[PDB]
């Protein structure tokens, strides 16, 4: 504790030599790895690697595509990696055009494996998932090894290129007219009650709300539809005890001056989609709601 | 041990080991600057009286 | 520049053998009351909380507001303590009888070790132990926190041989791993008293929100805006069968109700959600994003 210590301005990292370096000036041993300088040093996303298997690689190897993992019973397969393309055969929002051309891509064993985990279990769609975040840098091969960030922005590698978050253009929705300078995304779970099965319908939904009160005041506006059919299967059927309506995660945010139509171009099958741009993840988490 | 007399029990001698042990108890205060105070520490703008 | 802690000492000695036991726990969360700098052992960990009355939930209620800590590193004469961030990683010690796979959202809860002795014993000094605090995935918390508010709704019914054996189902669950049996709350014949408080506030709100919203219901149905409400007048009647050719045509509705013993009804509605408000909505506290082998070291994006 001197005068001058505190005086000091703060010394960043770049400022001083590699750790790796500051070993090797002091012994002087020079191995062939270049620690010259250190790659993926000045990264403020978090990332994690998970093993996909093949089935599932297809409408990923764009960069920029939700992981949500998906619990399944059976001990062996304990879980599974689920897009968000994926996911869609199964939403009653998306287009029946889109749903019988996307289906057709995912003709593999391991995503057919997808329907009937989804088909199989009686409790709720919402239960089963976990948001993981978003691809990058696909393994590609026998069984892609996928990157996928847990929190901030999506870029190459050396920060060469921006990835951007795509989300399939039926699932997009925005409440508001006039959007704001910036905006929340949120991924929201519907459940439309029905005799047979609850069939869910997703969506994503861009908005510059953040409270989580006018959020949902907001959402029971064009969900009503749904809540009432809530209301309605509730008394139709005694001794049934179905939950929650919709679910809102929050799943990060983008400026609202980024989004723009693109398409995915995969097995010469062009698919539109909404495409966030300098998407940062930050996961939230399924919120309950009537 | 003192020498014993006729008919009583004699003393035997006990030798004995002890151990202390220490006790630690630190201290500790706070000191703290506003960033105002450290910005003008550093920082230095156009040079005015 | 050094890394921010929260030095701890031990006002009683260690042993060579104790400090051992230390380096284990070297990555674990370690609950503080209160952040502050330096620490005497007697504030650290949950110890300070037990109680021989006050049960599970004091211990909940009380650890939602702890200062989540980890252990950084032991100095033999001293102990580090690092305060997590949100939004950074970090690793994890493995405390939480259940396995945690990648995904996982984590959260902390009080110890729940049950009846037959399994490892649990680790440093006890001077009439003094370090229990820690179970980390679990989201959904077994979610479930083992009904498991004991059911317990406690069959607390006063002991009696009866299908509850006596249906407590016995609720207490050990059956989870994606071996499995952990639940302590039941209920001792001595009788029930403690914070699982009392919260059944009653559970009750409470169970019963006077069905005399008391018909007054209301009936009126805002009026308006059609919404379209519900009238569906809703229904919901009220908590019929399960259909209805008899009898009595019901309309909810029963309190009558003639002095004027102002309704604000107090309605206030004390409210005021039991505030009790029941700690056990309503559990908080995740860390995100694992990797597992080590053998799913013991983790390393969780903290939340909170």
């Amino acid at each position: 504790m001197d005068a001058r210590a505190v005086a000091k301005r703060p010394r960043d990292p770049a400022d001083e030599d590699n750790e790796l370096v500051t070993a090797l000036k002091a012994k002087r041993e020079v191995n062939t790895i270049s620690v010259r300088y250190l790659y993926h040093a000045d990264h403020q996303a978090l990332t994690a690697r998970f093993f996909v298997p093949e089935g599932l690689v297809e409408f990923e190897a764009q960069p920029g595509a939700l992981l949500i993992r998906m619990e399944t019973g059976c001990d062996s397969p304990r879980h599974l990696y689920i897009s968000l393309y994926l996911l869609g055969i199964r939403a009653s929002n998306v287009s029946a055009s889109t749903r019988c051309l996307l289906e057709s891509v995912y003709t593999a064993s391991a995503a057919r494996a997808a329907l009937q985990w989804l088909d199989l279990g009686p409790h709720l769609l919402h239960r089963r998932l976990e948001t993981l975040g978003c691809v990058k840098t696909v393994s590609l091969g026998i069984t892609s090894l996928l990157t996928c960030v847990m929190r901030g922005y999506l870029y190459n590698t050396l920060k060469t290129e921006v990835f951007a978050l795509m989300i399939p253009k039926d699932m997009y929705l925005t409440w508001e007219e006039t959007r704001g300078r910036l905006q929340y995304v949120y991924l929201i779970i519907v459940y439309d009650y029905d005799g047979p099965e609850t069939r869910p319908g997703i969506y994503v939904l861009t908005s510059s709300i953040a409270h989580w009160q006018t959020l949902v005041d907001v959402a029971r506006g064009k969900f009503a539809r749904e809540r009432c059919s809530f209301v309605n299967r509730r008394i139709t059927r005694p001794r049934q005890i179905p939950l929650c309506t919709g679910v809102i995660q929050k799943l990060g945010w983008c400026l609202a001056d980024d989004i723009h139509t693109s398409f995915l171009v995969h097995k010469e099958l062009k698919l539109s989609v909404v495409r966030l741009d300098n998407f940062s993840v930050e996961l939230g988490d399924f919120r309950e709601f009537v | 041990r003192v020498a014993s007399g006729a008919g009583l029990p004699t003393s035997r001698q006990t030798t004995i080991m002890v151990t202390k042990y220490s006790e630690k108890s630190p201290i500790t205060i706070p000191f703290e600057l506003s960033a105002a105070c450290l910005t003008y520490l550093r920082e230095t703008f156009e040079g005015t009286i | 520049a050094m890394e921010a802690n929260i030095f701890c000492t031990f006002d009683h000695k260690l042993s060579i053998a104790d400090v051992g036991k230390l380096t284990k726990l070297v990555a674990a969360v370690v609950p503080i009351p209160q952040r502050l700098h330096l620490i005497k052992h007697y504030q650290l960990g949950l110890h300070q909380f037990v109680d021989h009355t006050r049960g599970y939930v004091r211990l909940r209620g009380l650890l939602r507001n702890m200062t989540l800590t980890l252990m950084r590193r032991v100095e033999g004469n001293q102990i580090l303590l690092h305060v997590p961030t949100h939004g950074l990683l970090y690793t994890v010690l493995n405390t939480g009888p259940v396995t945690w796979e990648k995904g996982d959202a984590l959260c902390v809860l009080p110890p729940l070790f049950h009846g037959p002795l399994a490892r649990e014993n680790l440093l006890t000094l001077g009439q003094w132990e370090l229990v820690l605090p179970w980390i679990v995935p989201m959904p077994l918390a979610l479930e083992i926190n009904q498991r004991l508010l059911i317990m406690g709704l069959f607390s006063l019914d002991r009696s009866y041989e299908e509850v006596k054996a249906a407590v016995q189902q609720l207490q050990t669950i059956t989870f994606r791993d071996a499995t952990f049996t639940i302590p039941d709350p209920v001792i001595d014949q009788h029930l403690l008293i914070d699982m009392k408080t919260a059944c009653l506030s559970m009750s409470m709100v169970a019963n006077l929100a069905s005399e008391l919203t018909m007054t209301y219901v009936r009126k805002l149905a009026l308006e059609d805006s919404s379209m519900l409400l009238v569906k809703c007048q229904e919901l009220l009647m908590r019929l399960d069968r259909e209805r008899s050719v009898g009595e019901p045509r309309t909810p029963a509705r309190p009558q003639h109700v002095s004027p102002d013993d309704e604000i107090a009804r309605l206030s004390a509605l409210f005021v039991m959600l505030r009790q029941l408000d700690d056990l309503i909505r559990e908080q995740v506290v860390f995100t694992v994003c990797d597992v080590s082998p053998d799913n013991k070291s983790a390393t969780c994006i903290f939340k909170g």
